[PDB]
């Protein structure tokens, strides 16, 4: 998965 | 709401607890009823409801991700036949968190956004509402897929407008705000294109003026404009 | 139970799914749901229900003693009373629990244990049995916390001696016993010299033993055998 | 913490 904050 | 007995301070004290016990449903429990006590959230507060709810629905997303990908194995050409057991209990984690989605996205619009004036708040709050719109889309199959779709970017656009008006580009709810923007045209959107432009231009603005700030803002800038960059990494 | 209407087939087939989703809740439920049908468990079915309850008591307990923590701290000599919050939060955590460990003791004597008549099922529930009485204890405090503690010793020691006359030394299911009833001395009955004798003696004669078995045999065994060694490591 | 099975 990409990266979400 | 079966915290309407419980003081807001006791509630909020409750939520830290929470997190500190890594009972995040809990948490999100005490910061939904929180903020259904009907006051503004403070910067502590919002991160508080924030981080119980991504958590929440972070752990739905990874069993939902394992679950789709049992059922599509069990469809493709040679697969014995398992029966309806797979889609039910997909389809009820499904629902399960499109109800987490539907409570976020109900605070939110009862009456969080309404009352939210300052820019750390409001962008904040659109950030979330984005975010769970595209929780909604990830799953969604639908006659409303599109619409689901479209209100997350508008969302986010909103947010975007504001925090581009009035947050300098190293503010950490600006650069969040843009990491997760840019996933969506990744991932829900298929704009791989402009996800990439989004995350680029995000981290060269936010270097130019990371001059100015102290070694904690610093800290905390250069941490999101790292999340960028692995994603840039992870898509060139 | 809401769980009624569902074939058992399909209760388990979910619970090997929610297993896969890291669901232990939800694998619980499924469980439950299949023990109430009422026919006897396989061994597979078994280790499914014992792994479901003991994911989700585990978290219960992680969360008590994290909050049972915090609550002795702030009743330090010094410390700023912070209301009844702390304690109220443990109380609830603490009857989430109990309530988790009744309902499996509910399931054990409704009616697993007196159905099951080969050993290997019947030192399974009767050591289930102990552990469950071992977590109430960890958190009991009141006119019953000695009656508490010798449940669980009861059943603990009859799963030790039909374990002893119907199992080999090696048999993981007899090694885990010792394991648990190990620490139960250990932690819960304050003696550590009983702790320290059962933990030792079971691995010697399971040493002892290994010679009979197969490479997956053996490999079974000296799993369990790593960790009685590994407490009396922390203990001596 | 100990170890349990
Ligand atoms: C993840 C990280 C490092 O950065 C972020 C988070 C969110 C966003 C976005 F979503 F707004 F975009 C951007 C960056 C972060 O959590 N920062 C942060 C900033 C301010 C307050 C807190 C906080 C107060 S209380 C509390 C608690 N967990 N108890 C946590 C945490
Ligand atoms: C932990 C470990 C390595 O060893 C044990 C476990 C329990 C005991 C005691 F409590 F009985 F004492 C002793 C040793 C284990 O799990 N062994 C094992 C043995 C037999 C069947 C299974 C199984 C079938 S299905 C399934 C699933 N998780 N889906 C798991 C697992």
């Amino acid at each position: 998965f990409p990266a979400t904050v | 709401g079966a915290m309407g007995s419980m003081e807001r301070a006791s509630l909020i004290q409750k939520a830290k607890l929470a997190e500190q016990a890594e009972r995040y449903e809990d948490m999100a429990a005490f910061m939904k009823g929180a903020v259904e006590k009907g006051e503004e959230l403070s910067c502590e507060e919002r991160n508080l409801l924030s981080v119980a709810y991504k958590n929440v629905v972070g752990g739905q997303r990874a069993a939902w991700r394992v679950l789709s990908s049992i059922e599509q194995k069990s469809n493709e050409e040679g697969s014995e036949e398992k029966g309806p057991e797979v889609r039910e209990y997909r389809e009820k984690v499904e629902t399960e968190l499109q109800g987490v989605c539907d409570t976020v996205l109900g605070l939110l619009d009862s009456h969080l956004i309404k009352e939210a004036g300052d820019a750390e708040s409001r962008v904040f709050y659109l950030k979330m509402k984005g975010d769970y719109y595209r929780y909604l889309a990830e799953v969604a199959t639908g006659d409303d897929k599109k619409r689901i779709i479209d209100s997350a970017r508008s969302a986010y656009q909103e947010a975007m407008d504001i925090s581009k008006k009035e947050m300098p580009p190293t503010n950490p709810i600006r650069l969040g705000l843009a990491l997760n923007f840019s996933v969506f045209h990744y991932e829900i959107a298929n704009s791989p294109e402009e996800a990439i432009s989004l995350a680029k231009t995000t981290f060269d603005e936010a270097m130019a003026d990371l001059h100015t700030l102290s070694e904690d803002s610093y800290k905390d800038s250069t941490l999101i404009m790292q999340l960028l960059r692995d994603n840039l990494t992870l898509w060139t």
